[PDB]
C-alpha cells in the first residue's frame, strides 16, 4: 500500500494509504532491509 | 444490474452498504458500476368478501 502527501516530520493530518500492489505468492519473510 | 451513480476508487471492485450485503459491483471488462438490487418479492394477500 502506498500514499504520497505534501507537507511544509509526520504531520498531524489524516490520509489513508491506497492499495496499489498485490504482488503474487512468496514464502516466509521474517526479515527485511532497505536498499540505501 | 442497473447503472449506478456511485463512483468507486480506482482500486475498488466491491460495493457494500451497511448490511454486509453487496450493493454495487465494478464490471471487470468494461469499467462501470452496476447496482445489485435484489429481485422483487413480497407476500400475496387475498381480499375476499367471504
Ligand atoms: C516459515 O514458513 C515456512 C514455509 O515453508 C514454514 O517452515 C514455517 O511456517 C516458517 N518457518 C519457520 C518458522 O522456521
Ligand atoms: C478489454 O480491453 C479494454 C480494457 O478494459 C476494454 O475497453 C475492452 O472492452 C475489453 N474487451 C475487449 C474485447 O477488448
Amino acid at each position: 500500500y502506498s500514499k504520497h502527501t505534501p507537507i511544509n516530520d509526520l504531520p498531524q493530518g489524516f490520509s489513508a494509504l491506497e492499495p496499489l500492489v498485490d504482488l503474487p505468492i512468496g514464502i516466509n519473510i521474517t526479515r527485511f532491509q532497505t536498499l540505501l | 444490474l442497473t447503472e449506478s451513480n456511485k463512483k468507486f476508487l480506482p482500486f475498488q471492485q466491491f460495493g457494500r452498504d451497511i448490511a454486509d450485503t453487496t450493493d454495487a459491483v465494478r464490471d471487470p471488462q468494461t469499467l462501470e458500476i452496476l447496482d445489485i438490487t435484489p429481485c422483487s418479492f413480497g407476500g400475496v394477500s387475498v381480499i375476499t368478501p367471504g
